[PDB]
């Protein structure tokens, strides 16, 4: 017997103490070494409830980035309401690492295995471990990447689909992957991100598809975000410890849902100075971009999507979200709960 | 409950900056877009500023064009319009309002979709290079042509006065049926000026005294004129 | 960016009435509209966003519809609380922008204005100004046009006016128009006169006065 609980977790992760990378030196004094033979077993007949939307473990991986950030990529320059901070800003090395959030005596972690589970209500076969599987703290808006993949059907999670105020978070089941790249020897800011059309056009059309099935068969419309901060309107992610900006216009191209567009989708990028903080801080300026090829291939695993709406309307109109770093960890921790014995 | 309270108004020259706050309570400050309306006498809405829960953007109306700033200080809640190189057009009311998304997701960072869902109950900016100035008062006499056993029209003109407000009343709040007192009217000089009128029986002229009692509290004057026919 | 307009620019409505007030968008904004209220004294007050949401609070009186360019706003069985300024509003760009406004009166039988001339008073003259003055009393609807002539010369820049608010008992309007010339011209000039157009008018009424008469 149990019952729901909320406690403070431990995290793990195999960080190596030579490295300078700062993911690495954060885990280093932050997590204990992982389990080379971890526990994990089935719940013969066991029926819990999952909402991934009300998941506390969500609340303290979102406190951990924060606190790698604060320690490692502080900028030169921080502006926050009245105030200037300013502090060193070295170019560091910058490449994440998985981390597993673990539960201490008394506690134990209860993990969802069905197939197509959308992230809230029963769940039918149960399992209880002692860690969560590795999860990279990937920041980023709009696309999810390299995160987990779903094991069956593409899965659409939202605390209510019908109410669409409420993000949606699409979990595809095959990666599509985008390669961005800032070359070396005009404007050393000026970048892009390659994608397969082919590949990535498929899964939009799977996904569109998925989608149908939860909007009685209507026409799906992709369409871009109409306005906003440049964090959210683009594709905004951090390579290399610089912060890349990338146009996904292309990638929501409704066309390619004949004409002949299996080709490679180049998005244009910018990497940029001064950004607006993710950690709700305000505003944070970093020096020029290191010299050379700075290059990131990542695996599209997800999708954050808002929906316009409509009162009756023939057409259900998405565009790319994101903006609340708390999602990209529920996308991750939906299938997971903490309990107390 | 909300509550949004605006402050920083009042008088500035032209080409003059001028600072307004809002200060926020009872919801988290923090976590919501904040913003300014405007509406200048006799025109519409104006959207003027919006700027970020994480206070590191704001954006603003056509109108603006780079002349105004925003902050916000999330240790006492309060946001900041500072408006520079400001014009008589600018002459408005401003509100405070609270911005709320139409969608969840985007954190802090400002999306476009939304709705002002609280409002301050504004403050007014007066732009003038205009000085305290006492009204003239002129008789608008009625007509001798005035309508045999109809009725007849008489006023008193306020001209030449700032800043609003002037009050006006017809023999000390005796006679209040049938009197119109008119919105002021920005004259080009500058000054305000206003009408007050009333309608009585033609026969009641030369008969029946007629006075209007204007008073302008900020030059701390205070008239008395007799309307008299012819 | 994007320019919202409404229609009609007023109307009148009795209660218990149903009204309905459009606004259109000058490109698509998808259903990115939000409507407020507006009365003389108090700030503006949502009443419906996202085009067709109810904001909390508000009468269900009140309904929005529309998606893409053409959007309305409907209040059906109309209260006094209901005449006030209608204003819609784009939130589809970062930067968004209202509608110029729509207000609603109370209706009344037409009732064509009184009309009165004034005069400059000597005591004006004397500083060197001459203030012409037109009373419009106590007419419905709100539209009414002032027209200054001197010797019969259509007069234009040289006039201000202002209209009192629509009055609680008897439901009516008042216009004062000003015209002011400096003493040179107005001693420079025989006629004065104040032309007037109304809906409640036959045709235009005109007053007028000789400068040198009693
Ligand atoms: C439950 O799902 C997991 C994988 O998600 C699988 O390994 C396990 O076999 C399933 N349960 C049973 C009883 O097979
Ligand atoms: C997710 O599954 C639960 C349980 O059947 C259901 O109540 C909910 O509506 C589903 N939501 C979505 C978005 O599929
Ligand atoms: C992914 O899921 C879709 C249904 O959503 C299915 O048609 C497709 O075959 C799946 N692909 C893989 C590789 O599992
Ligand atoms: C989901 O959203 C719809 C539409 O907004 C609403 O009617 C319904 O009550 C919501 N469901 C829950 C469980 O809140
Ligand atoms: C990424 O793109 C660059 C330049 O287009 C290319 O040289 C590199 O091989 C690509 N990498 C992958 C993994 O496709
Ligand atoms: C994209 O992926 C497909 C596999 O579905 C492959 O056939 C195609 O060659 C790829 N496009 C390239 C390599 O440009
Ligand atoms: C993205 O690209 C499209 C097409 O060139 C352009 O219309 C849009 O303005 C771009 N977005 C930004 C934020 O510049
Ligand atoms: C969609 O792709 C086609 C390729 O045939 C291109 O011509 C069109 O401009 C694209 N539309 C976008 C990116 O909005
Ligand atoms: C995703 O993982 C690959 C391989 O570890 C790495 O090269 C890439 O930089 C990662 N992407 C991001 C956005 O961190
Ligand atoms: C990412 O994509 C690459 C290329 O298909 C694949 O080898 C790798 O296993 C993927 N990783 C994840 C976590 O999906």
């Amino acid at each position: 017997v149990w019952k729901d609980a909320d406690t403070t977790l431990f995290c793990a992760s195999d960080a190596k103490a030579h490295e300078t990378e700062v993911h690495n030196v954060w885990a280093t004094h932050a997590c204990v070494p992982t389990d080379p033979n971890p526990q994990e077993i089935h719940l013969e007949n066991v029926t819990e409830n999952f909402n991934m939307w009300k998941n506390n473990m969500v609340e303290q991986m979102q406190e951990d980035v924060i606190s790698l950030w604060d320690q490692s990529l502080q900028p030169c320059v921080k502006l926050t309401g009245g105030s200037v901070i300013k502090q060193a800003c070295p170019k560091i090395s910058f490449d994440p690492i998985p981390i597993h959030y673990c539960t201490p005596a008394g506690y134990v972690i209860l993990k969802c295995n069905d197939k197509n589970f959308n992230g809230t209500g029963p769940c039918k076969n149960v399992s209880s471990v002692q860690c969560t599987h590795g999860i990279k703290p990937v920041v980023s808006t709009q696309l999810l990447l390299n995160g987990s993949l779903a094991e069956e059907e593409i899965i659409i999670r939202s605390e209510n689909l019908t109410n669409n105020a409420k993000t949606i978070i699409v979990h595809l089941n095959k990666s599509v992957e985008i390669n961005c790249t800032r070359p070396s020897n005009g404007d050393i800011r000026k970048a892009y991100c390659e994608i397969n059309g082919t590949k990535w056009n498929k899964v939009l059309k799977q996904v569109t598809e998925k989608l149908k099935e939860h909007f009685n068969n209507k026409t799906i419309i992709f369409q871009p975000p109409s306005g906003g901060d440049l964090e959210i309107t683009m594709h905004h992610f951090n390579c290399r410890g610089e912060f890349f900006y990338c146009n996904t216009t292309q990638l929501f191209n409704n066309t390619c849902i004949m004409k002949g567009c299996n080709g490679t989708i180049t998005l244009p990028c910018k990497i940029k100075q001064i950004i607006n903080m993710w950690q709700g801080t305000g505003q944070a300026m970093y020096a020029p971009p290191i010299d050379g090829k700075i290059n990131c291939v990542s695996n599209i695993t997800g999708i954050l999507l808002t929906r316009d709406g409509g009162a009756n309307t023939s057409n259900e109109t998405f565009r790319p979200g994101g903006g609340n770093i708390k999602d990209n960890w529920r996308s991750e921790l939906y299938k997971y709960k903490v309990v107390q014995i | 409950e909300v509550q949004l309270s605006e402050s920083g108004g009042g008088f500035v020259k032209p080409g003059g900056s001028l600072r307004l706050s809002c200060e926020a309570s009872g919801f988290t400050f923090n976590n919501y877009a904040m913003g300014w309306v405007r509406q200048a006498p006799g025109k519409g809405l104006e959207w003027v500023s919006v700027t970020s829960a994480h206070g590191g953007s704001a954006y603003f109306g056509e109108f603006v064009k780079g002349r105004f700033t925003m902050s916000r200080d999330h240790f006492i809640d309060t946001v900041y319009l500072e408006m520079n190189r400001l014009t008589v057009e600018d002459t408005a009311v401003y509100y405070c309002v609270r911005v709320t998304f139409y969608h969840e997701g985007s954190g802090y960072y400002y999306r476009a979709g939304n709705y002002f869902d609280s409002w301050g109950q504004g403050t007014l900016v007066i732009v003038s290079a205009a000085s305290t100035k006492g009204p003239s008062v002129f008789p608008l006499a009625p007509s001798s042509k005035s309508t045999s056993g109809g009725t007849a029209a008489l006023g008193c003109l306020v001209k030449d006065y700032f800043p609003e407000p002037v009050t006006v009343s017809w023999n000390s709040g005796a006679l209040t049926s049938g009197v119109h007192t008119f919105p002021a009217v920005l004259q080009s000089s500058g000054l305000y000026s206003l009408s007050s009128v009333v309608t009585v029986p033609s026969s009641s002229l030369g008969t029946q005294t007629y006075i209007c009692n204007v008073n302008h509290k900020p030059s701390n004057t205070k008239v008395d004129k007799k309307v008299e026919p012819k | 960016d994007i320019q919202m307009t409404q229609s009609p620019s007023s109307l009148s409505a009795s209660i218990g009435d149903r009204v309905t007030i459009t606004c259109r968008a000058s490109q698509d904004i998808a259903n990115y509209l939000n409507w407020y209220q507006k009365k003389s004294g108090t700030p503006p007050k949502l009443l419906i966003f996202g085009a067709t949401n109810l904001h909390h609070g508000v009468s269900p009186r009140f309904s929005g519809s529309g998606h893409g360019t053409h959007f309305s706003l409907t209040i059906t069985n109309v209260q006094h609380e209901d005449f006030a300024n209608y204003f819609c509003q784009q939130s589809f760009q970062t930067v968004g922008s209202f509608g110029q406004g729509t207000w609603v009166d109370i209706r009344r039988t037409v009732a064509a204005p009184s009309v009165f001339i004034f005069p400059p008073s000597d005591e004006q003259l004397k500083s060197g100004t001459a203030s012409v003055v037109c009373l419009l009393n106590n007419f419905y609807p709100r539209e009414a046009k002032v027209q200054w002539k001197v010797d019969n010369a259509l007069q234009s820049g040289n006039s201000q006016e202002s209209v009192t608010e629509q009055d609680s008992k008897d439901s009516t309007y008042s216009l004062s128009s000003t015209l002011t010339l400096s003493k040179a011209d107005y001693e420079k000039h025989k006629v004065y006169a104040c032309e007037v157009t109304h809906q409640g008018l036959s045709s235009p009424v005109t007053k007028s006065f000789n400068r040198g008469e009693c």
